[PDB]
């Protein structure tokens, strides 16, 4: 109200409204789902178009051979943050000959987002990210919020109507975690999960976007007729 | 570059400058004009290190032309020469000084007098009836000391200038490929096409 | 007052949303992509008859294989065009090749959100970036001040955009020829324009693989206008 | 440093600071530009509220940017000096780096760019100035006349006016100026420029300034008596 | 006084076939009269069907290769996983080298692969960035030993057709990959004999449309 | 190297050798020392190969940007000046470059010499490189404005040959160009080895050499 | 640009079937003065890596601190710091190599020659060299300074190529290293009798031996040597 | 943050005016009147000190008339402290020109420079403008005797006669009436004092409430002399013209 003019101002109840408004941008964004087993990690994203003449906005970005994310909210902010991750993954490889741990990647995103919430002039990031990866401690899935909060999860979903997919994963927890050494079945579970967040529209060939990473699988994105198999 | 001469007569200033440009052991050009018009009644000839000369001259030309447009007024030769001197005096203590020597020949329309200024790369300014830079003065100043009068005509000034070039052509080991001569008077700047 | 980079309660940047309103006031620009080329057309909209219309430059070359049309506060586009031209030629310097239309568009859109308290406000202009490369063929992009860019088969921006976009919705198909696309831009421009469309107050352009980006002459466009009139009168 | 964003968008998609700068231009004295077949004439209004003025030394309304290009304006006088200085510096900077004088179109594009930059830079306000830029490109006999404004947009004009009561003189020019046959001579071009100012000026004494620019850097400013002869001839024909 | 440069020896060789290319180099690394390693790889697969070797000062060589491999990675990120063509890689490397015009990478660089028409391609660089496409090139310590041999046995220089006596040249018939590898092996065996910094091992990288293949051969260890 | 270029009635001829050296070792037998900046602009190369390639390819970028901004080809005079200004930024930093910017513009055919010192000279005829003195000898005695395109191409070709013969650091092959108002025209790569024997027989020159 | 003041001499090392061995004497020389006699030049990093350093001791102590700080930094927000995400020899080396090359590129080098010896997660042997120029190389045997000239020849007789590594036992490898250290004591004027030796095995882990002495030295034959040519008494 | 407290000194009003410049001009209208009159053979500068005290040391006091160099002087109207900041800058600018070109700075060039500094404070920086209006009286060999004025907007104009400060409307009307082109310095002195005597808010115009100065070619042969009048000399010229 009087305490939402900038990010540097706490409300009387200890809330940061600009951060909460940035969180709101994520809820307006299109749905995306993340889930993992012990061998593989999968991202599934519902792409959004402007109209019938337009293309479908890309949702998934590659950060390294072993790491990538899906976005929901302001796409340019995802480009800035994914660029930062690319650089950090790359710094770890060039200097230490070491693939960046997914947990550490999350800690770096948290700290970068945090600086924008405590300083005058700037603004919080208006995007939420689901980071998947495979490192020395196996498969991982992270959820990033522009408040700074980063959370390691078995599965999750963000965006509009994301609660439906999140409930499904909460039921299926014991099943999909055990899907080891079977990428197609893990993607199926993800496609079935994101389907719980659909209304009116359904999953078409140029609508659906899928990405996967695992033990002997580099981060690869599937679009177009490559996802027709899963429709 | 090498030889640049100047002489101030009754009603004009005459500048003579060599045409040769050398690179390595080869004369690349024998028609080079080592001068820039700073204003309608002010001419500057130059000589020094390769590249620095033209860059400095054009930089000065741009500054004087800028002043002329801003004030709708031509600076006096004296004012121009002082500006040039300061730029060179500023330059000599820089990281990389500009190694350029100049003669500024101008006709002051206010005083109705020709004026010749000699400025070296250190910023050493002197007003003279006749001047030169480098080794040029070693050969020519004795002739000028002898023959020069302040009431000389432009034609007589050219004849005395021919005699100076003939002496240079005889006693210098250097082939400078003749000179381009330019006259600065009340009517402006013109080039003597046959010399 | 309030921050320039402030979020609204709905999760939108106030300034970005307000710049979009400025673009709605701009003159109409239309782009149509085909397999034979991409056509770009604009409404010139001279404020007075004494204004020499040929000086109105709302269609612009970025490279030989990339063209651009603008709508909104057209003065804001000059630095965007300058950056685009620099990016296009710089990539040619670094990689000895033409730059991808998408990559060029992405470079322009990176400028968009570089504002705060960098420039003091977002751009007040939208761009239709049309071009061709070997990888993805003939392409048409719509670059906004939000930093977002969508690819389009056909797109209209400016004051008559939503009316033109609905018309493009019906008319566009994947087998359109270049000649058909030219007449289609002229048709839709003539529809949404206030004044009567002629060769002096409207401008056409195209990008083909062979000839590259070309702005059409007034004599060439005049014939296409006369060809349009006759074919509409044919039924 | 002072970084405050002064020029910003409003809910309806307007930049008020840029629009208020146009109001400063509206307040400024009238300036007019007319191009003939082989010349361009720049007319300027001088408000007669200020007498006891020294016309020798008072800043003239038309300013030479180079020997072949001139610039007149309407709006804040102090703001116009900054643009003129920058333009003059750029004109010499172009000659120095490219070895050709600026084209009229290039000089206009630069001045317009400066005006635009001051609409999306922190800590600064827009120029309260619109300019008319006229001249002839080097080794070209085609007349050139451009206009700029605070937003940074620019365009070419057969004839144009800016400043206070510009709406009226533009009305006059739109009906009197024929594109198929423009003022063939200098006389006809000046006559039309004076006529257009006489619609607004008040008295035709020291209130009208005229500057004729011809090809090949031939720029002259008319005197009071020369202009007064045009004023006399116009009204004598009008008495009929 | 500190000397930031050093010489790690070695020699490299690139040959462009009709539909293939090879980049070979010895595996010996040295300082002065000592051997550091008998097997220290010098020719690298940089991705996109491009091989590269920066011969001279190993620290600068490793840094340049590392930076180009990085340049390939960022080319994929920035331009939608587009394949970096050999000509584009060459121009990119020029700019990497010239960025240190006033403190140069002390290396002679060669890359090899296939052009956009599928034909064999070899590009050669000097330490400051001048480059050019070629058919044949030896670089490094024994470069002057090997190049004349290749002018003779690859481009048939100073060879004419018997009977004509200098009137008709030997026609420039193309070479197979098996024929090229023979010339490479003989080139390095000969260089090993007369150059003290060449020996230990030979590693050859062969590039075809099918990918990048490796072949290793022992060399004299003295 | 040896490079030359000269103006004449039908435009400008441009001829260069193709040798590259690293000390006494011939590093390259065939290196291109001409750059096609645009269909109406050429640039010759002499000195440090790296410097020549980098700065002339950067000139092309800047010349290309000129066309996009102004919708018109850059003049030869302006292009040469941009290059000389680049050289003036790295004043005394050790750059080694000597080039001739050759082209056709509105003023007709244009030819400018530019070097690492910043020197910029307009002229009818120029020659750069270690073998420039040998080329000048042939050019000065046989040059006319009234030359035919055929005879002019031969003169530039023959002048490089003279230098390639005598100068140890010049040779390999001759690259010929002819600049017209419709643009430049490539007139091929000519091996000096073969060209020498051909010229010797047909012309009767090089009598002292046995063949 | 500087000059080395207090220096450490040769560092020698080799691979064997199950791991690597590395050794270096305990001397800190000040030119020709044998100034400091209790200097440790082998520095363990965790339980899987030993970094051996020769050259300037002040720069060695600086590197020693960088490594100590590297371990501290790796443990930050890292639950697997003593397991899967522990520091590897390859990580430690590449870090140092990056630092060395950067410092030489600023014309302000760390005046050292370094050998990083260890065993990776997968049991693979790691042995790589880096110096003040940023030059890196790997080999079955590695040695710095005088060791390169005298030790390598002896160690290469045991492991001449890659295929000899599985055939070499820890007892044979240690014996070769200890003999090399004796030879260096005979012939290097800037060396000492006292030295340290470290063994990093994939089975038995890190064994760090201190206060070792060169023994079984041959000097008796010196009594018979008289004069420099013609002298008999 | 800090934005909350920013007055925004450099913005347009909806009518296209600069708020702070207009308000600065309002400040200046309360300042003591200063008058400049240009004649064929010289220039007069007359100014009124504001409500003084008997205990003010007048002979060592200076609040209105300042010397920029030997050829150019200024009369001040507004904040004195603000004026001194600008005056010292102008003094330096004149010496920079003299050092560079070895000639005394032309009057207009000096005026333009100061006016450009004032202009800058209205367009950028976020600082308040200088609350000062100058009358420049000077001489050079190009245009001879010259009068200029500048105000906080940074706009400057040339004049035959001009007033700044309080009651300029009334003062300008009186000057416009009695001024003629063939006028001389002695006549201009009388006109300046008569105008102040009629426009003043004080009961009577006395020597202790005035600062006065002339720029005359009335110096021995072709040269110019600046005369800053002393208290006793102002008292004498008041008696001579018949005011006291
Ligand atoms: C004569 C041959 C002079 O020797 C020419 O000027 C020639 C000019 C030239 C220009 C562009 C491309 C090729 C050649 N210059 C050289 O060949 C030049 C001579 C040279 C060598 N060091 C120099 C230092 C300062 C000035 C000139 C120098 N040679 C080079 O620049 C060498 C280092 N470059 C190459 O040999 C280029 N290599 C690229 C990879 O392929 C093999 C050749
Ligand atoms: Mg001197
Ligand atoms: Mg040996």
């Amino acid at each position: 109200n009087n305490y939402d003019g900038d990010t540097v101002t706490f409300s009387p109840t200890g809330r940061l409204f600009q951060v909460e408004y940035a969180l709101e941008a994520i809820k307006q964004g299109s749905v995306t789902v993340g889930l993992r087993s012990n061998t593989h990690a999968v991202l599934v994203a519902l792409k959004r178009n402007a109209d019938e003449l337009s293309s479908y906005q890309k949702k998934i970005i590659k950060c390294d051979e072993h790491m990538g994310l899906s976005l929901a909210g302001l796409a340019p902010d995802a480009r800035v943050l994914s660029n930062y991750l690319r650089q950090q993954c790359n710094y770890s490889s060039l200097v230490f000959n070491r693939k960046l741990a997914v947990e550490r990647a999350g800690h770096l995103l948290c700290d970068k987002a945090q600086k924008n919430t405590q300083s005058y002039g700037g603004r919080p990031y208006g995007v939420g990210l689901l980071i998947i990866g495979y490192d020395k401690s196996g498969a991982h899935l992270l959820e990033f919020q522009p408040s700074g909060n980063v959370t390691e999860l078995y599965g999750t979903a963000i965006g509009a109507r994301s609660q439906g997919a999140k409930t499904y994963l909460e039921r299926t927890l014991d099943t999909f975690i055990k899907i080891d050494g079977n990428p197609d079945e893990l993607i199926k579970a993800g496609v079935e999960a994101i389907s719980q967040s659909l209304r009116d529209e359904s999953l078409t060939v140029d609508n659906l976007s899928i990405a996967i990473v695992g033990k002997d699988t580099p981060f690869t994105i599937y679009d177009g007729e490559a996802v027709a198999k899963y429709i | 570059m090498d030889i640049i001469l100047g002489i101030r007569v009754q009603d004009s200033v005459i500048l003579a400058s060599s045409k040769a440009v050398t690179r390595g052991i080869s004369v690349l050009k024998d028609s080079d004009d080592k001068t820039r018009q700073l204003s309608p009644h002010t001419l500057m000839s130059f000589a020094g290190e390769a590249g620095d000369t033209v860059q400095f001259a054009e930089y000065i030309q741009a500054n004087i032309q800028l002043y002329s447009i801003r004030e709708d007024y031509e600076l006096s030769p004296q004012a121009v020469s002082s500006f040039v001197r300061q730029e060179l005096a500023k330059s000599i203590r820089s990281r990389r000084p500009y190694q350029v020597n100049v003669l500024i020949g101008g006709y002051d329309k206010k005083k109705n007098k020709p004026e010749l200024y000699q400025i070296d790369y250190l910023g050493t300014k002197v007003e003279l009836p006749y001047g030169a830079h480098g080794y040029s003065g070693f050969y020519t100043f004795s002739l000028l000391d002898h023959h020069y009068r302040p009431d000389m005509t432009t034609e007589e000034g050219l004849d005395l200038l021919k005699l100076c070039v003939q002496e240079l052509e005889k006693r210098m080991p250097m082939d400078f490929k003749g000179v381009i001569v330019k006259i600065v008077d009340k009517d402006g700047i013109r080039q003597v096409d046959d010399f | 007052d309030r921050g320039v980079s402030t979020f609204s309660p709905e999760g939108r940047l106030f300034q970005v949303e307000y710049s979009l309103e400025a673009i709605k006031l701009g003159s109409t620009a239309i782009g149509i992509a085909t397999k034979e080329g991409v056509v770009l057309g604009v409404e010139k909209r001279a404020t007075s008859p004494l204004l020499e219309s040929d000086s109105i430059e709302k269609i612009v070359e970025i490279d030989r294989h990339i063209g651009c049309a603008m709508s909104g506060l057209t003065a804001d586009a000059r630095s965007m065009i300058e950056h685009a031209r620099t990016a296009a030629v710089t990539h040619n310097l670094y990689y000895d090749e033409d730059i991808n239309v998408e990559s060029l568009t992405q470079s322009v859109c990176d400028l968009a959100l570089r504002f705060g308290e960098l420039m003091s406000r977002p751009f007040g202009v939208a761009l239709l970036i049309a071009g061709h490369d070997a990888d993805d063929g003939y392409q048409l992009f719509h670059a906004e001040p939000s930093g977002t860019f969508y690819r389009y088969n056909a797109k209209a921006i400016g004051s008559g955009s939503e009316g033109a976009q609905a018309e493009l919705l019906n008319e566009w198909h994947s087998s359109l020829t270049l000649k058909e696309a030219e007449l289609l831009v002229l048709k839709i421009l003539k529809q949404v324009m206030e004044e009567k469309l002629d060769e002096n107050n409207a401008q056409l352009s195209c990008i083909t693989k062979q000839d590259g980006f070309k702005i059409y002459d007034n004599e060439k466009t005049a014939e296409l206008i006369k060809e349009l009139k006759e074919k509409e009168a044919a039924e | 440093g002072y970084d405050r964003a002064l020029s910003i968008f409003s809910p309806d998609g307007h930049i008020f600071q840029v629009e208020y700068a146009l109001e400063a231009v509206k307040r400024g004295t009238c300036a007019v530009g007319v191009k003939g077949k082989n010349c361009v004439v720049l007319g300027c209004e001088r408000r007669s509220t200020l007498k006891l003025q020294d016309t020798r030394i008072t800043p003239s309304k038309v300013s030479k940017i180079d020997s072949h290009v001139v610039l007149s304006f309407s709006g804040l006088n102090a703001d116009s000096r900054i643009l003129i200085e920058k333009a003059r510096v750029e004109a010499q900077s172009h000659r120095l780096t490219l070895e050709d004088p600026v084209t009229v179109e290039y000089l206009t594009r630069y001045v317009a760019g400066v005006q635009q930059r001051y609409t999306q830079s922190g800590g600064v306000r827009p120029f309260g100035v619109s300019t008319l830029i006229a001249g002839f490109d080097p080794r070209d006999d085609e007349p050139k006349l451009y206009q700029t404004e605070p937003s940074g947009i620019y365009s070419s004009w057969s004839a144009q006016t800016i400043g206070r009561n510009s709406k009226t003189v533009r009305e006059f020019l739109e009906k009197n100026y024929d594109r198929k046959e423009p003022p063939a001579t200098v006389e006809e071009c000046v006559k039309l420029t004076v006529r257009s100012l006489l619609e607004v000026v008040q008295t035709g004494a020291k209130n009208i300034e005229i500057t004729v620019v011809k090809p090949d850097s031939d720029i002259v400013a008319l005197s009071s008596e020369e202009i007064n002869q045009y004023v006399t001839q116009i009204e004598q024909e009008k008495q009929e | 006084q500190f000397n930031p440069y050093g010489d790690n020896g070695g020699t490299i060789l690139g040959i462009a076939g009709e539909d293939f290319a090879v980049l070979a180099g010895d595996t010996r690394n040295i300082t002065d009269y000592s051997i550091n390693s008998r097997y220290e790889p010098k020719v690298f697969d940089c991705g996109d069907n491009i091989v590269m070797s920066a011969n001279g000062f190993a620290a600068d060589g490793d840094a340049l290769v590392k930076r180009f491999k990085n340049s390939v990675k960022w080319y994929h990120f920035d331009h939608n996983d587009k394949k970096l063509s050999i000509n584009s890689a060459a121009r990119n490397i020029q700019h990497l080298l010239y960025s240190r015009r006033f403190f140069p990478y002390y290396v002679y660089n060669i890359i090899a692969g296939l052009d956009e028409d599928g034909k064999g391609a070899v590009y050669s660089f000097d330490p400051v960035g001048s480059y050019q496409r070629e058919q044949c090139r030896a670089g490094g310590a024994a470069a002057s030993l090997i190049m004349p041999f290749l002018d003779n046995q690859v481009n048939f220089k100073n060879q004419y057709e018997p009977g004509t006596n200098g009137k008709v040249k030997k026609p420039l018939k193309y070479l197979s990959v098996e024929e090229v590898i023979k010339l490479v092996r003989d080139s390095f065996t000969s260089a090993t004999e007369r150059h003290i910094q060449v020996g230990d091992g030979l590693e050859i990288l062969i590039v075809t449309k099918d990918g990048v293949r490796k072949e290793f051969y022992e060399l004299k260890r003295d | 190297t040896t490079t030359l270029a000269f103006k004449f009635q039908h435009g400008v001829i441009v001829a260069v050798d193709s040798r590259a050296t690293a000390g006494s070792y011939i590093s390259s037998l065939r290196m291109n020392k001409v750059i096609e900046i645009n269909p109406y602009l050429l640039g010759t190369m002499s000195g440090c190969a790296a410097d020549c390639q980098y700065w002339e390819r950067l000139l092309a970028k800047e010349c290309r940007l000129y066309y996009l901004r102004n919708g018109e080809r850059i003049s030869v005079s302006a292009a040469s000046k941009l290059l000389s200004n680049m050289m003036l930024q790295y004043r005394g930093m050790g750059l080694s470059m000597g080039s001739m910017i050759c082209g056709w513009d509105k003023k007709g055919p244009g030819l400018y010499y530019v070097d690492d010192n910043g020197t910029r000279l307009s002229g009818q005829m120029f020659s750069t490189g270690s073998g420039n003195t040998y080329a000048y000898g042939v050019l000065d005695s046989n040059y006319k404005w009234d030359l035919s395109v055929e005879d002019a191409l031969y003169l530039g070709k023959r002048s490089i040959l003279a230098a390639a013969h005598r100068d140890a650091y010049s040779g390999g092959s001759v690259n010929l160009y002819h600049v017209t108002e419709d643009g430049w025209i490539y007139h091929g790569n000519h091996d000096v080895g073969e060209l020498f024997w051909k010229v010797k027989e047909e012309e009767g020159s090089f009598n002292n050499v046995i063949g | 640009t500087q000059q080395p003041i207090v220096t450490g001499t040769s560092v020698i090392s080799m691979k064997y079937d199950n791991g690597v061995i590395i050794a270096a004497d305990n001397l800190g020389s000040y030119g020709s003065l044998l100034r400091f006699n209790g200097v440790e030049r082998l520095i363990p990093v965790g339980d899987n890596t030993v970094v051996g350093i020769s050259g300037d001791i002040s720069d060695m102590q600086h590197i020693e601190r960088l490594l100590k700080d590297l371990v501290t930094e790796n443990a930050y927000d890292n639950p697997l710091a003593d397991a899967e995400e522990a520091l590897e020899p390859s990580y430690i080396f590449e870090y140092l190599a990056t630092v060395m090359y950067q410092r030489r590129s600023k014309m302000n080098p760390l005046w050292n020659a370094i050998i990083v010896a260890g065993v990776q997660s997968n049991g693979d042997q790691f042995l790589r060299y880096v110096n003040l120029l940023g030059v890196t190389y790997s080999s079955p045997t590695l040695a710095t300074g005088f060791g390169a000239h005298m030790a390598n020849p002896l160690l290469r007789k045991v492991v001449d190529r890659e295929s000899d590594i599985p055939k070499t036992t820890v007892q044979v490898a240690e014996e070769a290293i200890v003999n090399a250290m004796r030879v260096l004591y005979y012939r290097d004027a800037r060396s000492s009798r006292n030295f340290s030796l470290a063994i990093i095995d994939k089975n038995t882990g890190l064994t760090f031996k201190k206060n070792l002495q060169v023994e079984n030295m041959k000097w008796d034959f010196a009594k018979d040597i008289k004069g420099y040519g013609t002298q008999k008494i | 943050g800090s934005r909350r407290y920013d007055s925004r000194t450099t913005i347009f009003s909806p009518e296209g005016r600069l708020y702070q410049v207009e308000y600065a001009l309002e400040s200046i209208s309360h300042a003591g009147t200063a008058i400049g009159i240009m004649a064929s053979d010289g220039i007069v500068l007359a100014a009124e000190r504001k409500v003084t005290s008997t205990l003010l040391e007048q002979d060592t006091s200076t609040e209105k008339l300042y010397k920029l160099n030997d050829k150019i002087a200024v009369a001040v109207a507004g904040l004195t402290a603000d004026a001194e900041i600008l005056i010292n800058t102008a003094r330096i600018h004149a010496q920079n020109y003299l050092k560079t070109y070895n000639e005394d700075i032309p009057v207009e060039i000096l005026v333009r420079r100061l006016s450009d500094i004032k202009q800058g404070y209205t367009q950028h920086g976020g600082l308040r403008p200088f609350g000062v209006s100058f009358i420049y009286a000077g001489y050079d060999d190009r245009y001879g005797y010259q009068l200029y004025t500048s105000n906080p907007s940074g706009n400057y104009t040339g004049w035959k006669a001009i007033s700044v400060g309080a009651n300029t409307s009334a003062a300008q009307t009186l000057l416009q009436m009695d001024y003629k082109d063939d006028m001389k310095v002695d006549d201009a002195i009388e006109l300046a004092l008569k105008t102040l005597s009629k426009t003043t808010d004080s009961s009577a115009l006395t020597y202790d409430r005035l600062e006065f100065a002339t720029i005359r070619k009335g110096a021995n042969d072709g040269e110019v002399y600046q005369k800053i009048f002393k208290p006793q000399e102002i008292k004498d010229i008041l008696v001579k013209t018949g005011i006291t």
